[PDB]
């Protein structure tokens, strides 16, 4: 079987168990990268810095 | 290692030259599905080149 | 080309960051080329003349 | 289907203002000259001016003018073929600054 996906809920809930200030923008940085995956590119045109 | 390394003096010098020219080879042949009229044009420059 | 080195890589980082999503290929191009002039003769001197 | 100049792998297309089709979908083109390095369908129409390997314009010498058009354009245009524009521009300004 695999279970990688209950390692890594578990790894998160542990995150979440260990409350600091700094966990925000980490959530926030993941949500965008999961966020990011699905629109991309209707809003990527020019500007290489982009 | 170290017998080659002495001995892989002598041919580096053609051996620099060599990896440009297979990398300039092969962005030609990237370059290829496209302009289909490039490979002969390439050739003849290749040979002149020569 | 007035500056000191320490200063010049900041201009020079600066500059591309800021001005290239408003200027001509053309220039960007020319513009790689004359800062990246003095590398190119000590590569060819130094791994590609011998 | 509209006049051809030229048939064979590279093709030249010279079309008027008319909905030119065939069997298939049909769509509008404006009236002028367009030319393909392959032999695939060519057209005056908007979304045909962005494949690679089409040139178009609105006669023989405004076809020309604008065959460097991407020249000029800021950078981020193009993917692959970045390396040779990026080269003829590089030879020409080293040879005619650095020898003459």
């Amino acid at each position: 079987w695999d279970l990688t996906a209950f390692g890594l809920v578990a790894e998160w809930f542990l995150a979440y168990i260990l409350f600091t200030r700094f966990f925000y923008v980490l959530g926030l940085a993941a949500i965008m990268q999961l966020f990011f995956s699905y629109f991309a590119v209707h809003f990527i045109s020019n500007s290489w810095l982009m | 290692f170290m017998r080659f390394r002495r001995a892989f003096g002598e041919y580096s010098h053609v051996v620099a030259f060599n990896t440009l020219l297979f990398l300039m080879s092969f962005t030609v042949l990237c370059l290829t599905p496209v302009y289909s009229f490039l490979p002969g044009v390439y050739s003849v420059i290749y040979l002149y080149l020569t | 080309f007035y500056l000191t080195n320490d200063v010049s890589f900041l201009a020079h980082i600066q500059w591309m960051v800021m001005f290239t999503p408003l200027v001509p290929f053309w220039i960007t191009i020319a513009y790689i080329i004359c800062i990246s002039t003095k590398h190119f003769y000590w590569f060819f001197s130094n791994y590609l003349k011998r | 289907f509209p006049n051809t100049y030229l048939e064979g792998s590279v093709r030249v297309v010279t079309t008027f203002d008319s909905e030119y089709c065939r069997h298939g979908t049909c769509e509008r083109s404006e009236a002028g000259v367009c030319v393909s390095t392959s032999g695939r369908w060519v057209l005056n129409n908007d979304y045909y001016r962005s494949l690679p390997g089409v040139f178009c314009g609105v006669d023989a010498v405004n076809l020309l003018t604008n065959m460097f058009t991407p020249l000029i354009q800021p950078i981020g245009a193009l993917d692959i073929s970045a390396s040779i524009v990026a080269g003829g521009i590089v030879a020409i300004v080293v040879t005619c600054l650095a020898y003459y």
